[PDB]
């Protein structure tokens, strides 16, 4: 209340003693646990633990990959956790050589089970999937354990390693050669409305545009073949009701001076990837555009 | 280092069992009409909003602009509300009728099915629900309001019986009917009238405007559009100005149902499924 | 009786107690001081030692 | 390939065809994806045979 408390400098939230230290020193005991600097105290990476089977943990020992979850209508698994690299089979944008490569690495039961689950219902993928963020750790037993990051950066504990998000080259998509100073990165899923080939187009867009109207306005003009395909399937097959010709959502933002190239190695099967070093995660829900 | 805690006093004598009832509702959500500092309980929740002749949609339009506070602590003669900010993470109770999982996106809904009670006061808290069930409830309620006038027939009673229940994971739950005593509430009447008006104007003016635009057609897309409209289809300009402004005002009187902003996304739920940890989002 | 016989297998679990014998100072155990890391939730914070 | 106006019947040529997936029709190309453009010209006609005994006379 008085002037000294508002005239005092703010208390250092780190240099003041911890709650365990001010509990110990007031009663003066000792324990075998070293206490005086708690880990993760100066953290803003909001983590979340995740359990996964062995079939979905390949290409994940190297940290940084999209842990996008799904749901099956069957009641025993209510959700499952697909990696972005495992979504490349249903990606129509993935080339046939790269698809034949990454089908030769996910040959466990869970991956192909998810692949069968993806293309079975009467829905598209945008009401089937749900994005979470990036994985940074792996316990790697038989049933592994993943710690995603919903919001914040991607760093190791004690801040000594800024982890990086990789995306495969067949999903990378930039739209201007003069890249901006700060740029954002969005998750585009488009749909070609062919009958048999309703497998969607997966894209990870990296643009300087942060607005939503001026992003979907320049997104209508870069998928006009698929837009006209939507109108074409609307007119040649009436009394069927499709929707959400494309869907975008905000994934995060990077610094645009370190988005580079690399290659993942997993059982000596290399794969050229676009690497984003100082990635941040700021999620947005699946919005759509026609 | 105290945080933003709205002091919510009461205006009534409570027993010790009343506080023992109220202390079970710690990590729950509460709607507040204004970001104030000191408040009674008459402006605490939704029972101040509940009208006899107004219904679900008019409650939801007065639910988009509420500070969704929590209840950090309860003590003698006062409650400590806790305003959340976008970015942090907080524990939210599973007070909704439907359970959640790990990774869902959660939003707010009025309580369709039926806590502290006084003589004029009943403490009521809003439903917190995942997004697909929210969209399912919206598209159920609008169509069930659309079957209001033709309710007299014998098939449509079975049709609204089918539409009355929803299905989530092990949640065979049903909703109350929007129509009471064979006439629609004015809330859902406006909600359905806006949809019927925008459909009836889209089926009337779009043909004229697309054939006006077809001379400046510089894409391979608008021609398929007007061909589609032509295949479906088998005055003074102030009327056109009035019709376009009527179209846009009936669109403006509709945006409470067309979307829902994501508020919470769960991160990990408690075992036995009574609370969860959620990062708040705007 | 049909033309075939049947050999039938069956496993049976047995609740049992082992006894483990070892020599003096067989393996070397190396420990450090246990570290506390902190995970912040609102109503219940956790500390992993 | 028959050239009707200049009267130069081109005898035998390889061509590579596909289903253009916007519709249910064929597209013919050369060995480098050249998209053979005679079919726009009214001066020529062509005959197509496939290894499954199919016969396509094209004006």
């Amino acid at each position: 209340m008085d002037a000294r408390a508002v005239a005092k400098r703010p208390r250092d939230p780190a240099d003041e003693d911890n709650e365990l230290v001010t509990a110990l020193k007031a009663k003066r005991e000792v324990n075998t646990i070293s206490v005086r600097y708690l880990y993760h105290a100066d953290h803003q990476a909001l983590t979340a633990r995740f359990f996964v089977p062995e079939g979905l943990v390949e290409f994940e020992a190297q940290p940084g990959a999209l842990l996008i979850r799904m749901e099956t209508g069957c009641d025993s698994p209510r959700h499952l956790y697909i990696s972005l690299y495992l979504l490349g089979i249903r990606a129509s944008n993935v080339s046939a050589s790269t698809r034949c490569l990454l089908e030769s690495v996910y040959t466990a039961s869970a991956a192909r089970a998810a692949l069968q689950w993806l293309d079975l219902g009467p829905h598209l993928l945008h009401r089937r999937l749900e994005t979470l963020g990036c994985v940074k750790t792996v316990s790697l037993g038989i049933t592994s354990l993943l710690t995603c990051v919903m919001r914040g950066y991607l760093y190791n504990t004690l801040k000594t390693e800024v982890f990086a998000l990789m995306i495969p080259k067949d999903m990378y998509l930039t739209w201007e050669e003069t890249r901006g100073r700060l740029q954002y990165v969005y998750l585009i899923i488009v749909y070609d409305y062919d009958g048999p080939e309703t497998r969607p187009g997966i894209y990870v867009l990296t643009s300087s545009i942060a607005h939503w109207q001026t992003l979907v306005d320049v997104a209508r003009g870069k998928f006009a073949r698929e837009r006209c395909s939507f109108v074409n399937r609307r007119i040649t097959r009436p009394r069927q009701i499709p929707l959400c010709t494309g869907v975008i959502q905000k994934l995060g933002w990077c610094l645009a001076d370190d988005i580079h190239t690399s290659f993942l190695v997993h059982k000596e099967l290399k794969l050229s990837v676009v690497r984003l070093d100082n990635f941040s995660v700021e999620l947005g829900d699946f919005r759509e555009f026609v | 280092a105290m945080e933003a805690n709205i002091f919510c006093t009461f205006d009534h004598k409570l027993s010790i069992a009343d506080v023992g009832k109220l202390t079970k509702l710690v990590a729950a959500v509460v709607p507040i009409p204004q970001r104030l500092h000191l408040i009674k309980h008459y402006q605490l929740g939704l029972h101040q909003f509940v009208d006899h002749t107004r219904g679900y949609v008019r409650l939801r339009g007065l639910l988009r602009n509420m500070t969704l506070t929590l209840m950090r602590r309860v003590e003698g003669n006062q409650i400590l509300l806790h305003v959340p900010t976008h970015g942090l993470l907080y524990t939210v109770l599973n007070t909704g009728p439907v359970t959640w999982e790990k990774g869902d996106a959660l939003c707010v809904l009025p309580p369709l099915f039926h806590l502290l009670t006084l003589g004029q006061w009943e403490l009521v808290l809003p439903w917190i629900v995942p997004m697909p069930l929210a969209l399912e409830i919206n598209q159920r309620l609008l169509i069930m309001g659309l079957f209001s006038l033709d309710r007299s027939y014998e098939e449509v009673k079975a049709a609204v019986q089918q539409l009355q229940t929803i299905t989530f994971r092990d949640a065979t739950f049903t909703i109350p009917d929007p129509v009471i005593d064979q006439h629609l509430l004015i809330d859902m009447k406006t909600a359905c009238l806006s949809m019927s008006m925008v459909a009836n104007l889209a089926s009337e003016l779009t043909m004229t405007y697309v054939r006006k635009l077809a001379l400046e057609d510089s894409s391979m897309l608008l021609v398929k559009c007007q061909e589609l409209l032509m295949r479906l289809d088998r005055v003074s300009p102030d009327d056109e100005i009035a019709r376009l402004s009527a179209l846009f005002v009936m669109l403006r009187q509709l945006d409470d149902l067309i979307r829902e902003q994501v508020v919470f996304t769960v991160c990990d739920v408690s075992p036995d499924n009574k609370s969860a940890t959620c990062i708040f989002k705007g | 009786h049909p033309g075939f016989a049947l050999t039938a297998v069956r496993t049976d679990t047995f609740e049992v107690d082992m006894l483990l014998y070892s020599g003096k100072s067989c393996t070397s155990v190396i420990i450090n001081n246990p570290i506390v890391t902190k995970e912040e939730r609102d109503i219940s914070t956790t500390y992993h030692v | 390939v028959v050239r009707c106006v200049r009267a130069q019947v081109d005898l035998g040529v390889e061509v590579r065809a596909a289903r253009c997936p916007r519709t249910g029709l064929w597209i013919v190309r050369d060995r480098r994806g050249r998209l053979r453009r005679w079919l726009s010209q009214p001066e020529v006609c062509v005959l197509y045979v496939t290894p499954d005994l199919d016969f396509y006379w094209v004006l």
